[PDB]
């Protein structure tokens, strides 16, 4: 509404910068990586990268450079933010405490100035005399690196050349000297200037060269002994010094534009070069010592690279914004095989997220987010799920497993060496020696009866419970010593056992047995009102493995009565949920607390508190884990005990802060499970589905599990079609003009590799063409089931999955435009209705519109589409056609379309917002409100009936509102700005994903260019006010890197106007409350006002706000610890 | 055009002898609240960068302007939504650059040439004892937007953002779109959509369409800057007052250029506003006999201002009276009143050359107030 809470669910993953040096220590080699608002610090090791320190800053990082002034023991780090916050940082380690010190800082923005086209360029001279900043056309800013300049005071030198492409400081010059490429009407040139330290002015440089390559775009300063500059253009690479000029134009670099570079060795012999398509090249300076020639070698293919950094041992870090970042190795077979690159590590990058969708939105099972991620060859679908991962160590193909039990054959050995499996009417035994598993026969155990329970028991004996009988077996003699049978020899319906006592149930009859050396005694017999469903004798509390309580489930009337042992007398009767019969009953102690767990066939879980002395319910709470019946088995994690729930969705049950967690396991399906602690698989577990036994160990920390589905082409839009178990993905691939009157693909990709294929028409230089497709993608295997190719020059823009009218089919519906380079505004396009069935995509209907179908939504069983400046409502008739019902002309292009109820939000790239209402009794739309506020808008969403969220230029969010404080029509038709917030990310998609990541109401997720994923949720006014005040107090206590003010960082920002944030709480700031010291928490909450429900505010304690903030942390996915 | 100096119309020589010229730097802060004097008789909708010629005979108007010449020299022109009720919510400031006062025969006349400078919203309107109106005004900012890609551009691609200058070849524009909007792949929209919101591309489209209607615009008469270009075309477009007020409301050059392109594509005919059953002229006839453009403000002997559009040919008009060179806005031409044949409304005048050598020999001056843009 008017009070919103915005928090990060996934930190930005895209890399915008990478530098190497000695920041942590003079003897460490570091890799520093910039990820927008995050700085990652690694120590380069022979094995790879050791994460050492990650920090956030209150700014978008635009410059990141290491340097060493004279008298400094190790490197310092210069950062400039996009909002012109400048700082110098020092790494300080004291034992195991790591702090980023701010040595100098200040804001270096000029009050007037035109930001340059090539953007911010920051450079440091090789003598560390000064930082040079190119922020504005016409000016070069110099910040003296003198020790006294701790405010980073700077002076500006005028630069006649107003269109600078790139600039560097040269090496080997008597005075600081810049070298730069610029353009003017007479062409593109390169020039130098000396910086006069006394005059604070430019002096004529040592050399210049006019009319260089028209696309010269990159300057590289070559160190001594050669000095000079390398200039990279699109077809050529030149070298320049005072009296020296070299030029090469090798064919090998013809095809793509070089856009990044990196120096390999200190003397400049070799540079790495990356082009926009992932080619990696080596630039070699040949020495005859004089520079004689330049050579370029293609080393291989890498992810498209924004930044390249050579580390050591032939290892290069590839930073990618369009794809996954990588650690790559240059091979040593150069003499015989030539120079080649081999990937050694891949780092997840979700960016750009151009669209996403949520699956399993219901919170009974946590939902998953699927994102259209990357572009070109790096294009991919990313499936993100939060859960407990299991590391699989072994897989065994045994079908039909009905039970799993750990056993120790040798009494002397602590580790389990045997795994016993039950099958219908059969039991098998597996012997575990290290990682070797062999089927064997255990003497004294029957193989012709299904085993209900198998385990080690007191008196150094083993016990097997079968429907036929209860068997006690000696360990050292390895033979049967006793057996128990029902008096009529009836089968045992349900069985429960522990080290000392066994309770078994036949029909309604219940028998209590105790284990004695070489003996089994029937202590008690009982009858029940209803058929037994489940039994538990787990020995909770302090006893010699003795339980005085027996838990039973009754089939005729569902119930969980608890009986005394050996009294066999009910002490409590539990609530009956309904007809569904109880499947599993478990008694477990978490921490020092005691609870009773009951599972039902419907998959409902009821947990009731129990007291060992009284054994009556403490609380009745039902949690739905899965539709399938759940089985409960206790397992030990660390010193605590946890319960694993086997069902369609396997679940682990935790206990933190004396509460009951229910975390998901990242496994498809588990029917049975048992702990397994063997010499080869210590502290592990064994799982079984219908076909397979798996031995594995739990990750021990809930994490985000991301499945990458590579497409090798650009994903653009995605929708989930549940009834079909598939996703629809619009995609595009680049093809090049063929010599044979056609176009050919650059590589195979999802649209050329589909199981089945279709096309829109059978129709038949080096120019690129975009070819668009609809991909159908299986939601479980992610196979490309089908690919439909659109018409030539047809651009696919919008995608929906839905039902329309009275038709029970679900369709994929795509909106298009016909794009011709000559025609600026599209005059032709169509809406295509597809059906996916029989593994085929069928064109069910088609509608020709006279323009671009920018957006589409299903509206009340009808299709709402935006064509050019018009919004049109279509009805789906029983003849399977789209019939126009009505049509609304706007003075704006309806790029953004969102609906709630009968309301329609229409948006354009200029931030023009229009609210429309469909009038059913008029069969037409009515304009309710509008707001024109020129600014680039990238996405919009409806929060509720009166509030609308959008993202707009310079990385901001805004909320605007249909005011209820109005009686005039002019007031009602005018939207109130009520929310402004500098997010620092560019939003491409908003989507509602309620409780997917399960004080806050509602849930809007957004995906961004940098791969960051955020959540917006609503606050009441009382929570916003408490949280706004807590921010201002937190801001006086939290150490900001670079000493940037939070209020300044979050202020709404454009190049023309800067304004304080309002209507938004920074959840990332609020959550940092949990990390400050106890004294600091209490100064934060001193004089704070904790409005409890009563309306009477009282003084807040630290413990109040700890619980409040901890609860806020649970609304979203937790963030991974960077270092170890 | 032969023997007609297209720079004469803008001079307003009919106003009289050389007028004193003032160079003014007065610009109010954006969103500032200011009180500005309003001349009562003026009824035109002024657009920024548009010259307004005024002749004032009433003592109160003459005194206010003389007092105005000292100080800012800025007066407020109100865009009246309702002329009869004097209802205006928006207006443009006008700054005097030329002033002359005539006291000959004891008759006091003030002649002024003023230029529109800043758009504003009418916070309040008050009438003073002199009868001059003082308007409480909120300055409306000129919204200047960064490039669409500036937020999403890759830093690696930043180097390629500046590109070699065009020799308006079609191949060059394709190259401009691919390089300028390459980072569109990071967004949810295609490069061609961003081109629809790109100022340079939009101005080129307006120039091409104008060149087709007026091949005589061989020179780059239009201003290079998007804001000045948008204001120049808006002032010259022959459109109804409600459309002109909507164009005045626009605060972004990109939006203004898009609205102008839409009007140019949609409108092909001009008709009498009264009857609406007479087609006076067509877009092909429209031509610029002035450097400023096809339509400009000119002041009559009685101080009334008419925006006059120059067309080679006009139809369904009746000529009344005898040709006169007196107070002729275009020197070397005589004017005869032209009335709509059906309703007798005064659409404008027919201008006839006084010399055989002059080209064009005949042209028509049509008042915007008497014309309604018609969409086929
Ligand atoms: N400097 C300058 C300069 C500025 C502007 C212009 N032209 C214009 O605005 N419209 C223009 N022109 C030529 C032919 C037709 C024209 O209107 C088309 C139209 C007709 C009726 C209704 C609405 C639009 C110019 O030709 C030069
Ligand atoms: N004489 C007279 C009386 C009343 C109105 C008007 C006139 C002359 N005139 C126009 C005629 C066209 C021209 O080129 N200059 C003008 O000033 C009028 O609009
Ligand atoms: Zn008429």
């Amino acid at each position: 509404m008017s009070y919103n809470y915005v928090v990060t669910a996934q930190k930005p993953t895209a890399v915008n910068g990478c530098v190497t040096g000695h920041f942590t220590s003079a003897e460490d080699l570091n890799l520093l990586i910039a990820k927008n608002t995050r700085l990652e610090i690694y120590v380069v090791t022979a094995e790879g990268l050791r994460p050492v320190k990650e920090v956030g800053m209150y700014g978008k990082i635009a410059v990141m450079e290491l340097f060493r002034p004279k008298g400094e023991s190790k490197d310092l780090l210069f950062i400039l933010t996009a909002k012109y916050n400048a700082c110098i940082l020092e790494y300080k380690q004291s034992g195991e405490s790591i702090d980023i010190i701010t040595r100098a800082h200040g804001n270096v923005q000029d009050r007037i100035g035109r930001p340059s086209e090539t953007g911010i360029i920051g450079i440091i001279d090789p003598e560390c005399r000064m930082i040079g900043l190119r922020l504005y056309d016409g000016l070069f800013k110099v910040i003296p690196l003198d020790r006294d300049n701790k405010e980073l005071k700077a002076f500006n030198i005028r630069l006649e050349e107003l269109h600078v492409i790139d600039v560097k400081f040269l090496y080997g010059c008597q005075a600081p000297t810049i070298c730069f490429v610029y353009q003017d009407p007479q062409g593109r040139h390169v020039k130098t200037y000396e910086v006069s330290l006394r005059e604070k002015e430019f002096n004529k440089g040592p050399w210049k060269q006019e009319n260089v390559e028209a696309e010269a775009s990159m300057v590289i300063a070559v160190p001594e002994p050669f000095g000079g500059a390398i200039i990279i253009g699109q077809e050529s690479i030149t070298y320049h010094n005072g009296d020296k000029y070299l030029a090469i134009a090798p064919p090998i670099i013809k095809q793509s534009t070089i856009v990044c570079h990196n120096r390999v060795d200190p003397n400049g012999s070799r540079y790495l070069l990356g082009d926009m398509e992932g080619r990696l090249f080596m630039l070699l300076l040949e020495k005859e010592v004089t520079l004689k020639d330049l050579r370029v070698e293609l080393l291989g293919e890498t992810s498209i690279a924004e930044c390249l950094t050579y580390l050591d041992n032939g290892v290069v870090f590839v930073g990618s914004r369009l794809g996954d970042s990588q650690l790559v190795k240059l091979n040593v077979d150069s003499n015989e095989q030539g120079s080649y690159v081999v990937a050694m590590e891949t780092f997840t990058n979700l960016g750009p997220i151009v669209d996403m969708c949520v699956v399993d939105l219901e919170r009974q099972g946590q939902g998953q987010l699927v994102t259209c991620s990357g572009a070109f060859k790096e294009g991919s679908l990313r499936i993100i799920r939060n859960g407990i991962g299991i590391h699989e160590h072994a897989s065994i193909d045994l079908p039909g497993i009905k039970g799993l039990w750990p056993l120790r054959s040798d009494p002397n050995r602590e580790t389990d060496d045997t795994l016993v499996l039950s099958f219908v009417g059969q039991t098998r035994v597996l012997m575990l020696n290290g990682e070797e598993v062999e089927e064997t026969e255990l003497m004294g155990f029957v193989d012709d009866q299904q085993t209900f329970f198998c385990g080690n028991v007191a008196h150094q004996q083993l016990i097997q419970i079968t429907s036929a009988s209860v068997r006690l077996v000696s360990q050292e003699p390895k033979a049967l010593v006793s057996e128990w049978k029902e008096p009529q020899a009836k089968n045992i319906s349900v069985a429960s056992c522990n080290s000392s006592q066994v309770v078994v149930a036949v029909g309604r009859a219940l028998y209590y047995l105790q284990i004695h050396p070489q003996e089994l005694r029937q202590i008690s017999h009982t009858e029940m009102e209803h058929e037994v469903a489940c039994l538990d004798i787990t020995p909770l509390g302090d006893s010699n493995g003795l339980s005085p309580l027996c838990a039973i489930g009754l089939w005729t009337d569902i119930s969980a009565r608890i009986l005394k042992l050996p009294s066999f007398e009910l002490l409590h009767k539990e609530m009956l949920g309904g007809e569904i019969i109880p499947r599993s009953i478990l008694m477990t102690t978490f921490e020092s607390s005691h609870y009773l767990l009951c599972a039902l066939g419907d998959g409902a879980l009821f947990y009731f508190g129990l007291n060992i002395e009284t054994g009556l319910l403490s609380d009745r709470k039902k949690v739905t884990l899965g539709t399938q019946p759940t089985v409960l088995r206790t397992f030990r994690s660390l010193s605590t005990t946890n319960v694993f729930a086997c069902s369609d969705r396997p679940t682990v049950i935790y206990s933190s802060n004396h509460k009951l967690v229910f975390s998901n396991v990242n496994l498809k399906e588990v029917n049975y499970m048992c702990p397994l602690n063997s010499d080869g698989y210590p502290d592990s577990l064994a799982l079984a589905n219908n076909s397979t036994l798996t031995i594995g160990t739990i990750d021990e920390i809930q994490k985000l599990h991301i499945r990458t589905v590579p497409l090798y082409e650009s994903p653009r839009k995605i929708c989930y079609q549940e009834v079909s178990q598939c996703f629809g993905v619009l995609s595009s691939r680049i093809e090049v003009q063929d010599t044979s009157g056609g176009t050919t693909a650059l590589r195979p990709s999802a649209s050329t590799q589909a199981l089945s294929s279709s096309v829109s028409s059978s129709k038949l230089f080096g120019e690129e063409v975009e070819v668009h497709n609809l991909l159908i993608i299986d939601q479980h295997t992610f196979e490309v089931l089908h690919a439909h190719q659109f018409l030539q020059n047809e651009y696919a823009l919008s995608l929906v999955s839905c039902k329309l009218g009275k038709d029970p089919n679900t369709y994929f519906i795509v909106g298009t435009a016909m794009v011709y380079p000559e025609e600026a505004e599209p005059k032709q396009g169509r809406i295509v209705v597809f059906q996916y069935s029989d593994g085929k995509l069928q064109t069910v209907a088609e509608k020709e519109v006279k323009g671009a179908v920018y957006s589409m939504v299903e509206f009340n069983g009808k299709l709402l589409a935006s064509i050019n400046s018009t919004v049109r409502l279509y009805e789906w008739t029983t003849e399977k056609e789209l019939r126009t019902e009505c049509n609304h002309y706007n003075n704006i292009m309806a790029l953004y379309l969102k609906t709630k109820g009968d309301f329609i939000l229409v948006g354009d790239l200029m931030r023009s917002v229009l609210l429309l209402a469909y009038k059913p009794m008029e069969g037409n739309f009515e304009e309710i409100a509008r707001d024109f506020n020129p600014n680039w808008m990238s996405a919009v969403e409806i929060l509720d009936d009166d509030n609308f969220l959008g993202a707009e230029n310079a990385f901001n969010l805004f909320v605007c509102q249909k005011d209820s404080a109005a009686t005039t029509d002019e007031e009602r038709q005018h939207l109130q700005e009520v929310g402004l917030f500098h997010l620092g990310e560019f939003v491409n998609v908003f989507c509602h994903g309620s409780l997917v990541m399960q004080p806050t109401q509602g849930s809007v997720l957004f995906g961004t260019v940098n791969g960051m994923i955020g959540l917006v949720t609503s606050l009441s006014e009382s929570w916003y006010n408490l949280l706004l005040d807590m921010q201002n107090r937190l801001n006086k206590v939290i150490k900001s890197v670079g000493k940037i003010e939070h209020s300044f960082w979050r202020s709404f920002h454009t190049e023309r106007k800067t304004e304080p944030a309002t209507g938004f709480i920074d959840g990332d700031l609020i959550e940092s409350f949990l990390d400050i010291s106890r004294p600091k928490m209490q100064e934060v909450v001193a004089n704070l006002q904790y409005d409890d429900g009563s309306g009477m505010k009282r003084e807040a304690t630290a413990d109040d706000l700890i619980k409040v903030v901890e609860e806020l942390t649970r609304i979203h996915w937790s963030h991974p610890q960077f270092e170890k | 055009i032969i023997n007609f100096d297209t720079s004469l119309p803008t001079s307003h020589t009919y106003l009289g002898a050389d007028m004193e010229e003032f160079h003014g730097r007065t610009l109010h802060d954006d969103d500032s609240c200011q009180v500005i004097p309003v001349l009562p008789q003026v009824m035109m909708i002024l657009i920024p960068g548009q010259t307004l010629p005024l002749q004032l005979f009433h003592p109160q108007e003459v005194s206010m302007v003389r007092n105005l010449i000292q100080k800012d020299r800025t007066f407020a022109v109100l865009a009246y939504s309702n002329v009869q009720e004097r209802e205006a919510q928006f207006g443009t400031t006008a700054e005097i650059y030329a002033y002359r006062e005539e006291q000959d025969f004891g008759i006091e006349i003030v002649k002024v040439k003023a230029i529109g400078r800043q758009r504003f919203k009418v916070l309040e309107l008050r009438t003073q004892s002199d009868g001059i109106q003082q308007a409480k005004v909120q300055i409306l900012p000129e919204c200047v937007l960064p490039s669409t890609m500036s937020a999403v551009q890759l830093e690696s691609l930043n180097k390629c953002q500046i590109f070699p200058s065009k020799p308006c070849s079609y191949k060059w524009w394709q190259k401009y779109q691919k390089r300028k909007f390459h980072c569109a792949n990071l967004t949810s929209w295609p490069r061609w959509l961003y081109s629809l919101y790109d100022a340079e591309t939009l101005m080129d489209r307006i120039k091409k369409q104008l060149r087709e209607w007026d091949e005589n615009l061989k020179d780059d008469s239009l201003p290079s800057n998007p804001i000045d270009f948008s204001y120049r075309v808006a002032a010259c477009l022959p459109i109804d007052d409600v459309l002109r007020i909507q164009l005045l409301k626009i605060g972004s050059a990109i939006q203004r250029l898009r609205c102008e392109l839409d009007i140019m594509n949609k409108c092909t005919s001009l008709c009498c506003k009264q009857c609406q059953e007479t087609e006076i002229t067509t877009k092909n006839e429209i031509f610029s006999l002035s450097l400023c453009g096809p339509m400009a403000a000119y002041v009559n002997p009685h101080g009334y201002v008419h925006e006059t559009l120059t067309v080679y040919k006009a139809c369904n008009l009746n000529l009344i009276g005898r040709p006169s060179t007196e107070h002729s806005w275009f020197p070397g031409y005589a004017w005869t009143v032209a009335q709509c044949k059906i309703c007798a409304s005064h659409i404008g005048w027919k201008f006839t050359a006084t010399k055989k050598d002059m080209s064009p020999q005949k042209f028509w001056g049509l008042t915007r107030s008497a014309l309604l843009p018609t969409i086929p």
